[PDB]
């Protein structure tokens, strides 16, 4: 399929041999033109009211516009210290665009991050990327080199005069780093513990200072905004959620992949069409849209675009727009094992719902697995997920933690009734005392 | 006994000029002590804590709250298999019996020798080429239980 | 300010936050990270009540008050059974590790945890799977260490590090496995590590040496006097 | 008349609350028939507090809403643990209600002092003479807490602080055992070696047995090793 | 164990003890002293003990000549068997460390997981 910049302007310059595009190639098709506008004749407020009205939302998953964002710093020009960082953590199980991503396109994301420095007066970049990423790291330093040897990065930026440095710094296996205040405090090299709205970390955040943080998609997404022009950006898609986002199924189909697609797609024409549908014998039993903190759907739901507002009334996410299909072989009783699993044994620890209760839901599961369900079990998990919504904890990891256990609790109670089996037995006899036989 | 070397020293520098605060740096050299020995052993705290001026309780802290900072001895070889949600879809639940039948350990134990180190690790980032499994240096992929013994074999 | 709590006018400072503005009337509202002296972390979850936008309103929304300030006509519940259901329910998980302990505890019939346990008034425990535990590490011969009792509610490392600025005490470990001490055996080097026995809510840390002749508060004679 | 103040401090004897002493111990003090009963079955007498307001027994007040100043323990129904204080203060993290005990003798004067125009020479070590420099402990220093025997292991042995110029120039290095004779008496310490302190000194520390802290700002004579 | 439970839900006040503990940290009486002169048989020390080792048996001759005998010490009172409930262990549900129970052999107790542990 072939990817035309004039509805596809991320994914047209990709190269078909999985090999990294270098600067000589990214300077070919279009290399470093809409940021040397920017830094001669545009002003950086002008910058961000061309963010304003691109529309241009977050790509994270939490889909908060950029132009917000970048508004919320103070106007005190005092505060000339300030931090701009790329998450290119990517903690969230289902979500593998980055890595793809990074392989074969680094300049991209350094020439959007570097607008986005310059739009914002920042005067320090980092890039967070995960631990687990050797041939990413390696293609990013690489990547560095060519641009400080090129004069892309450093002090005299073709004539500007802005001075501006990036750094990257490997993640040490944590997915609670993702969140914003936490990559913020794990920046400063502490232990990375979210921090409580307010303050906010567009005032004070790495070491006090100004500090915005944006994804990498959104940090690709910049450049095109800013050279293919505002209006044309909003001539892409026709919606209320303007652009184009990184699109793709994964677990148990014909095709996985990462491919681009438009606002108000429908998620069906995914599975034919890209993916190709599933393996033989498989029957369409869940998929779950935005990665592992998202809620579940069924297939009455798959009619539906892929969306921000489109998914908001749906009862789920839109995410990272990075599907999973869960077919009828694989249970859901193990699927939200794993899961809890996966988000206990990787929350933060701070505050006492989410910390003290998702080992509950987590041996709750493995009785129900074992079949050593007792009644009290789902109304147990009923209670802690009305317990643990957005607000009632510390942050918003332990809301997306049990989204998928009151999805599978809505569409499929069924499965998790047939792990009751034996009677609420809390206590044992003890010789000589009568029990209180509680009615 | 423990004494860092002029590399590590010099690395740990390097890095802390990056970061306008020396506590920054403080993950940055704990993978650096990681690399250069494989573990991060008692003294390597205070050492770390030493150098960067923190106290050695916020070392000890940032050590043990990352995943991937070790602070008991492993082997020369460590296993980091993935066992989230896509990989449970593509069955790490074969690959995992076939290491535990090779190696014949727990997840979490090491070999009697030293040779391997059985682990769980979060999201490889690899997906749509599940299930994966993070070795050193290398991230295999389209794993088969059958093919576990022919991996393992070329790893001393 | 004004305050509504339940119906009833209260005058409290504007500049305080609501858990102090509340425990200043006597009323009662369950707590443990909160220290009048430590500031506030809001990591217990444990002083939830009910705000109401304007004066007439249903559903409201479950807050924290030692992090909502008392402003001027807040309108707060803290007897309605949502806020109480909430409150048994945090309590409820903080006692699913708790050791068996209180006999064996110094900090029995003077511990937080059992009031703010008795106040909520959950008795009825329907957890059946196993207990997290600790080993014990040394601290010296002032402050005795028992770690199965935690219930991290981070006030040993706010008093200790931000306060009373010391170095080696620290915590380690993520999820329900945070660890509250020294990174190794020790003694507790702050020349106020004694007061780690009355900050901590549970029988972490207990005097040594009034555990060595021990006998409970209210067999206790005081009296005030000058040290 | 200039400890005038300290009648002021605490109320006398017949201080009451609405009748009543105030209670040294709780309410639910426990054993009063047996706690004395390996001596004698017979009960003994309340001791009878005719100095202060309070009562060497249950029979007394401890309210937190009780007009005094003078609290023995805080406690409060249904909080038993110390956040009792929150009980009983008028406001949390402030004062005690009611007043905080205690009165300040003395009121900040209108006219101050002048300046004092002795200003000291300069520390001019002298050859045979050692200026002491007090190194105070908080275990050891105070007289009483060094009789507490769980002080004695938390309290460092007594080291004999020297810099390292003058280690040199004696020829002692850490850990050795140096006599000096201070009053006719000879004693032996073992050295530490204070890069802190400064040359012609020598660090002590006050309090410890045999140590009197009088010893600070002294000369010491004859320090050689032993 | 040397709670004092019993003491201060006594409401004549005649059981008076001292805790004590041993090398591998138990707890236990140093003293345990009943002035039964004064107790008047009520059974709330035995209803509110949490390890069930105080009891009350089916044992009314306890006439005495001298009243000062009627103070029944430690040796008076500790008997060779369980009595009335003859499997419950306070200390095998305690979660503190004794000789016999290492953290997390306890009851319902997993074993101690080191925060230096390899597992995520
Ligand atoms: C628990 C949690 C984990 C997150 N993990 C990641 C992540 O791994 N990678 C990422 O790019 N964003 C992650 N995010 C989203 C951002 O950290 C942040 O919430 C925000 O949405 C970023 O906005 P942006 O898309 O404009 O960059 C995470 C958010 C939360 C709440
Ligand atoms: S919800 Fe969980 S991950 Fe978030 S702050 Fe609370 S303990 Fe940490
Ligand atoms: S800390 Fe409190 S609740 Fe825990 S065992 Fe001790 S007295 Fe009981
Ligand atoms: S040890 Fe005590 S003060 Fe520290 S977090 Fe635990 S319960 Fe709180
Ligand atoms: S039975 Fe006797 S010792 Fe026991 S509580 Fe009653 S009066 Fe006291
Ligand atoms: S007899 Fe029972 S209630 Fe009394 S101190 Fe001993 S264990 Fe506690
Ligand atoms: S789920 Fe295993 S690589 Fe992502
Ligand atoms: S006291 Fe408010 S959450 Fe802890």
């Amino acid at each position: 399929i072939i990817r035309t910049p004039e509805t596809h302007p991320l994914t047209w310059r990709l190269r078909d041999d999985k090999q990294p595009v270098w600067l000589d190639e990214y300077r070919s098709k279009n290399g470093y033109e809409g940021a040397r506008k920017a830094l001669t004749g545009l002003s950086p407020d002008e910058i961000v009211n061309q963010v304003k009205d691109a529309g241009l939302k977050g790509r994270g998953g939490a889909g908060f516009s950029t132009g917000l964002k970048w508004s919320l710093m103070p106007k005190d020009e005092s505060m000339n210290i300030r931090y701009l960082l790329c998450n290119a953590d990517e903690m969230e199980p289902g979500t593998y665009k980055d890595r793809l991503l990074m392989e074969q396109l680094p300049h991209l994301l350094v020439e959007g991050m570097l607008i986005s420095a310059f739009a914002l007066k920042a005067y320090r970049g980092y890039i967070f990327l995960r631990g687990e990423y050797i041939e990413a790291a390696v293609n990013l330093r690489r990547a560095i080199a060519e641009a400080t040897e090129a004069g892309l990065l450093g002090k005299n930026i073709m004539g500007t005069g802005f001075d501006f440095e990036l750094f990257v710094h490997t993640g040490a296996g944590r997915y609670i780093c993702g969140e914003e205040t936490a990559l913020i405090n794990s920046l400063e090299g502490r232990r990375a513990n979210p921090r409580s709205k307010p303050p906010f970390p567009a005032t004070s955040g790495a070491w006090g200072k100004p500090t915005c943080v944006n994804n990498v998609e959104t940090l690709c997404n910049v450049p095109a905004i800013l050279a293919n022009g505002v209006e044309w950006y909003q001539n892409i898609s026709k919606s209320k959620d303007a652009g184009t986002k990184l699109m793709g199924f994964s677990g148990r189909v014909k095709n996985p992949g990462l491919w681009e697609l438009p606002f108000g797609t429908t998620a069906r024409e995914i599975l034919e069409d890209y993916a190709g549908g599933m393996r033989d014998g498989l029957k369409f039993k869940a998929w779950q849209p935005g990665g592992a903190g998202t809620d579940f759907l069924t297939e009455a739901h798959l009619d539906l675009p892929m969306e921000f507002e489109s998914i908001g009334k749906a009862g789920s996410r839109l995410g990272t727009a990075l599907a999973m299909a869960v077919d009828h072989e694989i249970n859901m009783v193990s699927l939200v094992r794993n899961l809890e699993e996966f988000f206990a044994r990787e929350s933060c620890g701070w505050c006492t719902p989410c910390r003290d209760g998702l080992p509950w839901s987590v041996k709750i599961l493995r009785a129900l697995e074992r079949g050593e369900g007792q009644p009290g079990d789902i109304e147990t998990l009923e209670q802690l997920c009305r317990f643990l919504g957005p607000g009632k904890t510390f942050c918003a990891h332990a809301p997306g933690a049990v989204e998928p256990l009151q999805s599978a609790i809505k569409y499929f109670r069924e499965e998790f009734e047939a792990g009751i089996k034996q009677p609420f037995s809390n206590t044992h006899l003890i010789n000589g005392i009568q029990p209180n036989l509680l009615k | 006994a423990f004494e860092l070397s002029a590399a590590e020293r010099e690395a740990i520098e390097h890095e802390m000029h990056h970061y306008e605060d020396p506590r920054a740096a403080s993950i940055e050299a704990l993978k650096i002590v990681q690399k250069q020995r494989g573990w991060v052993p008692d003294g390597a705290i205070h050492a770390i804590a030493d150098v960067l001026g923190i106290p050695a309780s916020d070392v000890e802290g940032v050590a043990t709250f990352y995943s991937q900072i070790f602070r008991q001895p492993v082997g020369r070889h460590v296993i980091r298999y993935c066992d989230s949600v896509v990989c449970h879809i593509n069955g790490y639940q074969g690959i995992q019996a076939a290491l535990e039948k090779k190696l014949n350990i727990k997840p979490g134990q090491t070999t009697f020798d030293g040779r391997f180190t059985l682990l769980p690790t979060c999201c490889l980032g690899n997906c749509d080429k599940g299930p994966n499994m993070m070795i050193d240096e290398d991230t295999h992929a389209h794993l088969t239980p059958e093919a576990i013994p022919e991996l393992l074999e070329r790893y001393k | 300010a004004t305050i509504h709590v339940d119906g009833k006018e209260y005058e409290v400072n504007g500049a305080d936050n609501l858990l102090e503005a509340c425990l200043s009337l006597g009323l009662d509202i369950p707590y443990f990270c909160w220290h009048p002296a430590l500031g506030s972390v809001g990591a217990c979850r444990q002083c939830a009540v009910k705000q109401y936008q304007n004066a007439e309103d249903t559903r409201g929304r479950l807050v924290m008050s030692c992090m909502t300030p008392a402003s001027d006509g807040t309108f707060i519940s803290i007897d309605d059974e949502e806020a109480k259901q909430f409150r048994e329910s945090v309590v409820e998980w903080l006692m699913t590790n708790h050791p068996h302990d209180c006999p064996v505890c110094e900090e029995g019939g003077n511990c937080h945890l059992q009031d703010m346990t008795v106040m909520t008034g959950h008795s009825f425990r329907r957890y059946r799977f196993t207990k997290r535990t600790h080993r014990n590490q040394d601290l010296g011969p002032f402050i005795s260490h028992e770690m199965n009792r935690c219930i991290a509610c981070y006030r040993c490392v706010r008093y200790y590090k931000d306060y009373a600025g010391g170095t080696d005490l620290g915590v380690y470990g993520a999820h329900d496995n945070v660890y509250f001490g020294r990174p190794e055996d020790g003694t507790l080097e702050s020349e106020f590590s004694g007061n780690l026995v009355e900050i901590c809510p549970t029988g972490v840390f207990t005097d040594k040496t009034h555990s060595e002749r021990y006998n409970r508060k209210w067999d206790m004679q005081f009296a005030p006097s000058i040290c | 008349p200039e400890l005038a103040g300290i009648k002021d401090a605490a109320p006398d004897a017949t201080f009451r609350i609405r009748g009543q002493k105030l209670a040294r111990e709780p309410h639910r003090y426990s054993g009063r028939t047996a706690m004395r009963a390996n001596i004698s079955v017979h009960e003994p007498r309340q001791p009878q507090d005719i100095d202060t307001m309070f009562t060497f027994s249950m029979e007394g007040n401890n309210q937190p809403t009780a007009h005094r100043s003078q609290v023995p323990f805080a406690w409060a129904p249904g909080w038993n643990s110390p956040q009792a204080w929150n009980k009983f203060q008028d406001e949390v993290g402030g004062k005690l209600r009611f007043g905080d005990p205690g009165v300040r003798l003395f009121e900040t004067s209108e006219n101050g002092l002048d300046y004092f125009t002795s200003v000291p020479a300069r520390f001019q070590p002298q050859d045979g003479k050692w200026r002491i420099a007090p190194y105070y402990h908080l275990f050891g220093s105070d007289e009483l807490s060094q009789r507490a025997p769980v002080f004695q292991s938390r309290m460092p042995q007594p080291y004999i602080k020297l810099n390292p110029a003058d280690a040199a120039k004696l020829g002692v290095n850490a850990g050795t055992r140096v006599s000096f004779s201070y009053d006719g008496n000879t004693v032996t310490l073992p050295v530490e070696i204070a890069e802190g302190l400064t040359a012609g000194q020598v660090g002590l520390p006050m309090g410890m047995s045999g140590i009197a802290p009088v010893l600070a700002g002294a000369h010491l004579e004859d320090l050689k090793e032993a | 164990v040397a709670c004092n439970l019993c003491a201060v839900a006594c409401p004549v006040g005649c059981i008076s003890l001292q805790k004590a503990e041993t090398k591998d940290g138990r707890w236990y009486p140093e003293f345990f002293r009943i002035n039964f002169s004064r107790c008047i048989f009520c059974g709330l020390c035995e209803e509110a003990c949490p390890t069930t080792a105080i009891q009350l048996t089916p044992d009314f001759e306890m006439g005495e000549y001298k009243r000062q005998d009627l103070v029944y010490e430690k040796e008076d009172l500790l008997i060779s068997g369980p009595g009335k409930y003859p499997e419950y262990n306070f200390y095998r549900m305690a979660g503190m460390a004794i000789d016999g129970k290492d953290k997390g052999e306890a009851e319902n107790e997993a074993k101690p997981i080191d925060v230096k542990s390899l597992l995520p």
